[PDB]
């Protein structure tokens, strides 16, 4: 999720 | 350069030293952060803040502090708590406001  | 701009440039350099990796240095793009422009309506980063100082766009430390808090709040909204970005944002928001309120 998000930037990883 | 006004005495207020100088104050703000000094505060910005000190705040940016708290982000040695440059995670806050430039605008976050959707390529690096999928869906970012959908989730975060008012992006902010240090480079934009520096440009606003130079443009004489801050009337007060208070308006400068609000852009800093916006930058940090966006990182804590987009990124989950257990990430490097969330943790730095929470940490430097607290330490940066304390530093400016001495």
């Amino acid at each position: 999720g998000g930037k990883g | 350069s006004t005495p207020i701009q100088q104050l703000l440039e000094h505060f910005l350099r000190q705040l940016q030293r708290k982000d040695p990796h440059g995670f806050f240095a430039f605008p976050v793009t959707d390529a690096i952060a999928p869906g970012y422009s959908m989730i975060i309506k008012h992006p902010m980063d240090f480079g934009t803040m520096k440009d606003k100082i130079v443009a004489n766009e801050y009337k007060s430390v208070t308006e400068f502090k609000a852009d800093f808090k916006l930058m940090c709040d966006n990182a804590m909204t987009y990124n989950r708590p257990d990430t490097v970005y969330y943790k730095l944002a929470k940490k430097i928001l607290h330490a940066g406001f304390k530093m400016m309120s001495k």
